[PDB]
């Protein structure tokens, strides 16, 4: 896997490749990364895929019954939902995910969970096997307050080049924008990106 | 006793009417990393042999070395070295096969899996495997690594025995030749998009195409899958 | 770590008559779960009347059979053109074998012909070279469901003579070239059917006096 | 120590015409070592045959708890139990010790007594079912079995005939295997009679 | 396997069975488990099939250089001592081999000597090999005299592969013996277990524990 | 190593080396050996030019190669040395492998054969 | 084994092959991989045979069960939740992986499951041992938009490249047909092209050639 | 713990045991009886694991002499042994297993019958005309293969026995120091003392 | 191999040498001579790994009576012994050690003494008046330090011996099948045939 989160001005955008591994072997070239656990909260998955499927399930099913409860609930929350699950079970559990959400009063958040269930609250998060590639360019790249337009841009510079150099990641570069206005899903294909 | 570090992955080849078809792609991984990008895994011995090699990328290195070494060997006091008394991919392999088998009897292996596709002297095709074991066999398609178990099926519905070889074109060969590397680059993991093939044909000889590209691939039906179940967003 | 052995399946099969002998084997070569070769022949003409196979990891096979050919040469320059009886090339085979007791060749191997006195001669070795002469064996991944048949059909094991209160045996007789094949057939099949590693090809090698002719059949290629 | 191969043994069966055969042999050993030649591996339960080879110790106390079942079954649905229905029993049986199996390989043979018609199955230790039209086997000389009934087997024989393929079937596949032998016994199952004939093979 | 060979008044029984296998897997009922040496010299097989045959064969070659060397017989104890100093050099490459080497000569008279693939070199009366050698040794201890007849120690060796054959599961097939005598061995035939068993059982009215 | 052959042919077909080591054993003190019907005897000469010998520890001509067999010789007595030695050494590695000693016929073979080999090896007389 | 999955128009196919193996050695040579846990909901499974038919099973039951409690017809994802959520408690040590497809009142629908419980959506599947050989056929052939006669022909061409290029799958193709609005049809042995040929000859024995010591007649009744 | 026999004849069973328990180096105690009634005429003999072996064999000692007491009857061999092969059954499944082995050795009173059923500790029961546990076994089964007949009597059924142990003397590499012999029949169980 | 004891006394030598051959379940022999004579007054027992005993044994041999025949003189047992010991110090760093102990029982005819050495695979010797390899020492040594004398005469040696032999064959939990006892003194060496 390649994933990483990015917060902007408007909010935040969840980005993924689509390579799914055994081994050497794509078991799947379309995956979806981008997983929903509330209508302004997502994840983006890494590590084994049984294991964070669970988590997002159970996340998923926990800030549902919050909701009906006690209302929308914030990035934060979720976060330490996830959190919860990843630290007490993390002799069982192989799982990188990054939280990200939109709150009207918070605006854009991402926080990102590793392997030890710590939690980090972040700008920007890159995560997956192939993150170790563009720490370099993203570290040099990113810039606080972006636009949508250039957030896209450069969520998809960098997992060209993650997908590039790891044999793990590859595919189509699934996005998903959170702000205001709601929920966009986006797409590109390889001839577009590998030329980059 | 050897572990593989910059490695090359399948090599696929097939039979046709008047000769064979070899492709590989152009890549040199370093486990995970697709360290190393202008790699050409094909190598031409005279104008009527290719050497097709997969595995350890040093001990590749080291295989063109002797093939290059045995061209000139060859040529030692042999006036008819470009005609009756020339190198035939028979005698290439069989060398090959030979040292192959060799270093695994000293426990210290060349890490590799070779196909050598030529055409011999009669005008017979020739296509025969070796690998780091010094196991040898022929086929109509022949294959390495992942190129076994994803090509061989696509090439074998062309050629699925002896008698199908007459009736299969260098058109219909390449083209189901190319079908398998784009296959391999949706499934192979240590893939590449970009890959080198060989055509020699009793006739037109060596044609040798390099710097071909992966193409026509279906990606669009991606944008309609969401979430892994239940999701609907 | 490095593992120099391999398995490439197969399965062979030797019968000797009365002046006749047959070698057959498949002509399938497989690694782990893949078919290398629907046809890669592993039954040889050697020379003097002595076809041989070496089933099992084929590169050792290939060598050892490369290497016999090669005793047979040697041994025509260094005895007059003289031919080497089946007995005598069953004894320099279990020296090739034993000579790498320290790293076996993984193979078993099977050689049949013609005995000194016309009759038919079957021989069959262990991958370190312990030999016997008999008439009948089966060799490779299905031997175990191959070689109980011919038990039963070709000796005539746990056979007895009707209404004789399982006294008297069957009696031995040797068969003819034709029930032979049937035989052999007939054993391909039913190994085809429930052995994975068994089928694509038969290819029969039959010895007399006459010379060495072959004889080959399809077999399922599932 | 592998428990399925300690104490060794065989198990066969085959369908006929309006018939079914089921055959198994007699050796009970530790390793090398032949202990009793008198230890018969099928049992019946009405008109229902199995068939059970792998651990002794299993062999028995299965046998002991499908008799425990099926007279329960008889009980309370004032019927003998069916080949059909018993299969599924063994296969719930068998699964329900999934991670802690009985290390075994049964075999069931029978006529329905509505339909009449010929049934056998197989299974592994964990319950899968295996039915076949023609044949089932079990045991250390599985493979041997699988060749000679491959081979022997044709469908539609007579009682009298089925015999002879069976018995033969199982003599030469238990004189390749080191483990099974000693005796034999070869059930021969009609509608409404029952066979059971001793073979006489070769005690080594 | 199961071998023996036993000293008595009338010079040496050799007896062996004829089983092979490999696992579970019965190989051959056939195999020659008794190699002729020489004409006056046997040895037994017990092991490895290939190192017994390979190395006892070459000690019949060496047996043969000797005699055209001295002009003169080679005893059974130097034709043990070089087999035995031979498998003494492969110690720890791992020689498997359990044998008994046979003979009868004037200087000595009838002799045997177990030889074995750890360096051990034992003369004695008595010797059973192989997987099935405490079913033999039972027999035999039992009913072993010094004054047996021919006849009654032919027997005595049959009757004691066949108690091995039948309860020893590596062991079986058919039984072969041999007489040794200062003129040289006599063979007395292969004897098929299967008919041997109920033979036996009938005549004897041993294996009782057996349905017949 | 040195190598050359100095036991060498000549024109008439003699081995001049070999025919000069006979005439060092004609030099040589006499040695005689006589056998009756139950017994063998060697008699030596010892050349009386030497008073002042201590023949207590002097090498006495007879020497036993085993228990049962003996060696007495004429010519070279360091070359003697040599042979009896080889000679002793094959006595005990004859009893080692054959379980029997060694007979006067093989003991001489052994013998005869070593002083052949020198006869025509490369570098030694 | 080599099973698939493949979407269609108004519906979803699957497909299978039929051999069962135990090692090298086929144990069942027509064996039913196509599972049914609700009418209109079926599954195609791999891996361990005694897993895959008792989770279907299983699940089958508490949907059935579930059916009834709800006065609905069941779907497809209540079968891929409950079967996810009962592998991934069990850590990937029930070895079943599926091939979950069916049509419900949301519509189509196409999944895979694995042993520890990770799930996958798509419009084109292959599991078992054959399933690259299959895949490779799925990847070069699929298309958009395929018919029902399209779908079920790309969906056995995938299972018959496994038969033929992988040693763990063999023997015939099963078929099922889940379209919205109809019946789901079970193709039972779609096709069967691997029938075994004639033998050469019969093995009928004489009656008596088996000797017998004991003969006793059976008392089932009461 | 290592060697015990048992020969059922015509009218009765013998069971004979070694005496020797051996610890490391060195024989603690050459006069042990490896043996425990089970009740009037049924005699078990056990060998195994050190501990276990008596352990268990009281504990079934114990429930045997439980169900006499409760009513008022002799269970027969065939019904012991059942109950002991299920208990070794169980135990072979458990955290730890009983590593016993065991022969039981009785006379069926209702029956007028010898029996004796040979227990090994996975619970694998089997009736036999003469058994053993280890590796004396593989010595005396060929040996009684030859010299056994059904019909026999006590007393030649006591001179077979002196032959398997004359031949164990002879072969086998441990010393056990002799056996403790036991006759069971009609008359219930006794000891020979002098062996 | 096992039991290889040693007894010197006033005026000679005692070595016992257990007669057992024993491989896996069976004892092949019971009449096997554990010593070889290097010397007229000088013998060797040994006990270790199978093979290895008898070829280092003869070995040793053939090295001593080479050296008799070539000086016509007898070397020392202290000589011996040393000779002995090299050879195996020279072993244990060898690529295949011989695995072997031994005791060697000479009479020295200069000193009119007796004197035992022993030697272990290692290449460790000790002179001692008496000594024991393997399980055997366990047993013998403490029962020597209270019934040892060192003027004792070859009798009373012989019974001190048969002392040990008794308590080895009440607490050895391995049949040894006897031994094989020989006396070392001034009249060189003999044969004890009934013991
Ligand atoms: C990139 C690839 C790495 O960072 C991404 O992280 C993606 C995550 C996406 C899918 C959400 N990761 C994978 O694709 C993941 C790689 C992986 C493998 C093993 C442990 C952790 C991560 N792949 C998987 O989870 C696959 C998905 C299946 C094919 C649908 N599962 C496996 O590879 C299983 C995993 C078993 C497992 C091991 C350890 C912890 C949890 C689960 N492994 C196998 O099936 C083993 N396989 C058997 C056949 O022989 C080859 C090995
Ligand atoms: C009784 C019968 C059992 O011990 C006897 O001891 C007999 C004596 C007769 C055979 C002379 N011994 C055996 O039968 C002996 C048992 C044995 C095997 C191996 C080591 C020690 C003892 N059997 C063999 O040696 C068989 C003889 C064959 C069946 C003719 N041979 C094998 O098992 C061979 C080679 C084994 C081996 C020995 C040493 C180094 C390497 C290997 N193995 C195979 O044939 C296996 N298979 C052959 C087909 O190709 C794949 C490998
Ligand atoms: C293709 C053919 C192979 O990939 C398919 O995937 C099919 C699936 C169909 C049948 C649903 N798979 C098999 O046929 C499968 C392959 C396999 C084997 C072993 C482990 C995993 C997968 N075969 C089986 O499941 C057979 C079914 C038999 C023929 C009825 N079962 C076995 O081979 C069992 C394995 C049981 C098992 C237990 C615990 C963990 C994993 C598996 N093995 C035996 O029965 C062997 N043995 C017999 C003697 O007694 C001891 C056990
Ligand atoms: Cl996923
Ligand atoms: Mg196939
Ligand atoms: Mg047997």
């Amino acid at each position: 896997t390649s994933i990483m989160a990015v917060t902007f001005k408007d909010g935040v955008i969840l980005g993924a490749d689509s390579r799914t591994t055994t081994g050497a072997y794509i078991a799947n070239r379309v995956t979806d990364k981008l997983t929903r656990v509330h209508d302004k909260i997502w994840c983006c998955r890494s590590g084994s895929a049984a294991d964070t499927q669970a988590i997002a399930d159970i996340v998923q099913y926990h800030l549902e019954l919050y909701t009906s409860q006690y209302g929308t609930p914030s990035t934060e929350t979720a976060a330490s939902v996830f959190k919860e699950l990843c630290y007490e079970n993390k002799d069982n559990l192989t799982a990188g995910i990054i939280v990200a959400g939109y709150d009207d009063k918070n605006k854009g958040e991402v926080y990102t969970i590793p392997l030890g269930g710590s939690v980090h609250k972040l700008p920007y998060a890159i995560a997956g096997s192939g993150s170790t590639f563009i720490y370099g360019y993203c570290d040099k790249n990113f810039r606080e307050n972006m636009s949508k337009e250039e957030t896209v841009d450069f969520i998809k510079h960098s997992l060209s080049q993650a997908i590039k150099w790891d044999g793990s990641s590859g595919g189509v570069i699934r996005m998903v924008v959170l702000t205001a206005a709601g929920v966009e899903r986006l797409i590109f294909y390889p001839d577009e990106y590998e030329q980059l | 006793t050897q572990q593989p570090i910059v490695t090359g992955t399948s090599v696929i080849s097939m039979k046709y009417d008047n000769g064979v078809i070899i492709a590989a792609d152009n890549l040199g991984s370093y486990g995970s990393l697709l360290r190393f990008n202008g790699v050409e895994r094909l190598i031409p011995v005279g104008d009527n042999t290719v050497v097709g090699i997969s595995g350890d990328i040093s001990d590749m290195q080291h295989i063109e070395r002797l093939l290059k070494d045995l061209v000139t060997e060859n040529a030692y006091d042999n006036p008819l070295a470009d005609a009756e008394e020339a190198l035939e991919p028979s005698y290439i392999f069989e060398y090959l096969a030979t040292v192959m088998y060799q270093r695994r009897s000293k426990m210290n292996p060349l890490w590799n899996a070779i196909i050598v596709a030529g055409v011999q002297s009669n005008g017979d095709q020739f296509l025969r495997y070796v690998n780091l074991l010094g196991v040898t066999y022929s086929s109509p398609t022949l294959a390495t690594g992942f190129g076994a178990h994803m090509a061989n099926p696509l090439l074998r519905k062309v050629v699925d025995r002896e008698s199908d070889i007459p009736k299969t074109t260098v058109q219909v060969a390449e083209e189901a030749i190319v079908n398998a590397m784009r296959v391999l680059y949706y499934r192979d993991a240590r893939s590449s998009r970009n890959f080198s093939l060989a055509i020699i044909d009793k006739n037109t000889g060596l044609t040798f195409k390099k710097n071909l590209q992966v193409e026509n691939m279906k990606w669009d039906f991606a944008k309609d899958i969401k979430g892994y179940g239940t999701q609907k967003i | 770590q490095f593992n120099p052995y391999g398995d490439n399946g197969g399965t062979i099969l030797g019968i000797a008559g009365e002046d006749f002998a047959v070698l057959a084997g498949d002509t399938r070569n497989i690694t782990d779960y893949s078919i290398n070769s629907r046809y890669e022949p592993k039954v040889f003409d050697c020379g003097d009347n002595i076809v041989m196979s070496a089933n099992g990891f084929a590169a050792d096979g290939d060598a050892l059979v490369k290497r016999f050919k090669n005793s047979v040469k040697w041994y025509h320059f260094d005895h007059n053109d003289k031919k080497l009886s089946i007995n005598s090339a069953a004894r320099n085979i279990q020296h090739l074998l034993y000579g790498k007791r320290f790293f076996p060749y993984y193979v078993h191997t099977i050689i049949a012909g013609l005995d000194e006195d016309g009759k038919g001669a079957v021989y069959s070795f262990d991958p370190v070279g312990s030999y016997e002469r008999e008439q009948c064996r089966a060799g490779g991944a299905a031997a175990s469901l191959i070689m109980p048949f011919l038990d039963n059909q070709v000796n005539f094991k746990n056979q007895y003579e009707p209404g004789t209160n399982g006294k008297v045996k069957k009696p031995l007789k040797y068969l003819s070239v034709e029930e032979v094949i049937k035989l052999v057939r007939d054993s391909f099949t039913s190994a085809t059917e429930r052995h994975i590693q068994v089928g694509d090809g038969l290819e029969i090698l039959i010895v007399t006096k006459d010379g060495v002719r072959k004889e080959f059949y399809e077999l399922k290629r599932d | 120590s592998d428990p399925s191969s300690i104490n060794g043994g065989i198990v066969v069966a085959m369908t006929g015409k309006d018939c079914v055969a089921i055959a198994c042999d007699l050796r009970l050993g530790s390793q090398s070592l032949g202990v009793s030649n008198k230890f018969e591996k099928i049992f019946h339960y009405g008109h229902v045959f199995l068939g059970i080879t792998g651990l002794a110790t299993d062999v028995t106390t299965l046998n002991e708890m499908f008799r425990y079942k099926t007279n329960l079954y008889k009980l309370k649905e004032e019927r003998a139990i069916e080949p059909e229905t018993f299969t599924q029993l063994v296969s719930s049986s068998l699964y329900e010790r999934r991670f802690g199996p009985y290390f075994v390989g049964p075999v069931v043979a029978g006529i329905n007594s509505k339909s009449g018609k010929p049934f056998i199955a197989g299974f592994d230790l964990i319950g899968c079912i295996d039915e076949a039209k023609d044949f089932i086997v079990s045991g250390t000389a599985s493979d041997q079995l699988f060749g000679m009934c491959e081979s022997l087997y044709e469908p539609n024989l007579e009682p009298e005939d089925l015999f002879e393929t069976i018995s033969q079937a199982l003599l030469n596949a238990a004189d390749r295997d080191a483990l099974s032998g000693w005796g034999a016994v070869v059930y021969i199952i009609k509608k409404d009679e029952v066979v059971k004939r001793y073979l006489k093979m070769r005690q080594d | 396997t199961t071998t023996l060979a036993f000293r008595f008044q009338g010079g040496i029984i050799v007896a062996v069975d004829s089983r092979a296998t490999a696992g579970n897997w019965v190989a051959s009922q056939t195999v020659k488990a008794v190699i002729e040496i020489n004409p006056f010299l046997l040895g037994t097989m017990a092991g490895g099939a290939a190192d017994c045959q390979f190395w006892e064969t070459w000690l019949g070659s060496q047996c043969r250089l000797h005699e055209l060397r001295e002009k003169e017989r080679i005893s059974v104890a130097a034709a043990s001592k070089i087999l035995s100093n031979l498998v003494y050099q492969y110690k720890g490459a791992g020689l498997s081999m359990g044998t008994m080497i046979c003979g009868y000569t004037r200087k000595e008279g009838p002799t045997i000597y177990y030889v074995d693939s750890d360096g051990t070199r034992l003369k004695g009366d008595i010797f059973c090999v192989g997987s099935g050698q405490t079913f033999a040794y039972g027999v035999l201890d039992s009913n072993y005299k010094w004054d047996l007849s021919v006849e009654d120690a032919l027997y005595l060796g049959k009757r004691s592969i066949l108690a091995a054959a039948h309860r020893d599961a590596y062991s079986g097939g058919s039984v072969n013996l041999y007489h040794v005598t200062e003129d040289g061995w006599i063979y007395h035939g292969n004897h098929d277990v299967g008919e041997l068993f109920w033979k036996v059982k009938e005549e004897e009215g041993s294996f009782n524990n057996v349905i017949g | 190593g040195y190598d050359r052959a100095l036991s060498i042919f000549s024109p008439d077909g003699h081995i001049f080396q070999v025919e000069y080591a006979l005439e060092a054993v004609k030099r040589g003190t006499c040695a005689v050996g006589v056998k009756g019907k139950n017994c063998v005897v060697l008699g030596c000469e010892r050349r009386s030019t030497l008073k002042l010998q201590d023949t207590r520890i002097t090498p006495s001509k007879v020497s036993k190669i085993d228990s049962h067999v003996v060696l007495s010789f004429s010519g070279l007595n360091a070359d003697s040395r040599i042979l009896i030695e080889k000679a002793r050494v094959e006595a005990q590695s004859h009893r080692l492998t054959l379980e029997d000693p060694v007979t006067v016929e093989y003991l001489t073979r052994y013998v005869a054969g070593v002083q052949q080999r020198y006869t025509q090896s490369g570098g030694v007389r | 084994t080599t099973i698939v999955g493949v979407k269609f128009n108004n519906g979803v196919v699957i497909a299978a092959d039929t051999r069962s193996t135990q090692g090298p050695i086929v144990a069942d040579k027509n064996c039913a991989k196509l599972h049914r846990i609700s009418p209109k909901i079926w599954c195609a499974g791999a891996g361990t045979a005694a897993d895959t038919e008792a989770v279907t099973q299983l699940i089958g039951s508490n949907i059935e069960l579930h059916s009834l409690y709800t006065s609905r017809e069941p779907r497809v994802v209540s079968a891929l939740q409950m079967l996810k959520q009962h592998l991934f408690k069990y850590q990937g040590h029930i070895g079943a992986y599926l091939i979950v497809a069916g049509v419900d009142p949301t519509g189509s629908h196409l999944f895979s499951i694995h042993a520890h419980g990770s799930t996958d959506v798509g419009y084109y599947l292959s599991l078992g041992s054959g399933s690259l050989a299959a895949m490779a056929v799925l990847e070069s052939h699929w298309k958009q938009d395929l018919t029902k006669e399209e779908a079920i022909k790309l969906a056995s061409d995938a299972i018959q490249a496994g038969i033929w290029n992988d040693l763990g799958s063999g023997s015939n193709v099963d078929v099922c047909v889940m379209e919205i609005g109809k019946d789901a049809e079970y193709l039972r042995n779609y096709l069967t092209p691997n029938v075994r040929e004639e033998k050469q000859k019969s093995y009928k024995f004489p009656r008596g050639t088996t000797a017998v010591l004991k003969e006793s007649i059976v008392n089932i009744c009461d | 713990m290592d060697i015990i026999l048992g020969i059922r004849v015509q009218d009765s069973v013998i069971l004979a045991s070694s005496k020797a328990v051996t610890r490391g180096i060195s024989v603690l105690k050459d006069s042990d009886d490896k043996t425990r009634q089970l009740s009037p005429h049924t005699l078990m003999s056990f060998a195994g694991e050190a501990g276990d072996t008596v352990q268990f064999a009281e504990y079934i000692q114990a429930n045997i002499q439980l169900y006499s007491i409760r009513e008022d009857y002799e269970l027969s061999p065939q019904a012991v042994s059942s109950f002991v092969r299920q208990e070794l059954a169980k135990s072979i499944r458990s955290r730890r297993p009983y590593q016993v082995n065991v022969l039981i050795g009785g006379y069926d009173k209702k029956k007028n019958k010898p029996e004796l059923y040979q227990i090994d500790y996975l619970g694998t029961k089997v009736e036999l005309p003469y058994g053993a546990h280890g590796y004396s076994g593989f010595y005396t089964f060929s040996l009684l293969d030859h010299h056994y007949r059904p019909d026999m009597t006590t007393e030649e059924g006591l001179d077979l026995l002196k032959l398997c142990v004359q031949e164990l003397e002879k072969r086998m590499p441990m010393d056990f120091k002799g056996v403790i012999v036991k006759i069971v029949d009609k008359d219930g169980i006794r000891q020979v003392d002098d062996f």
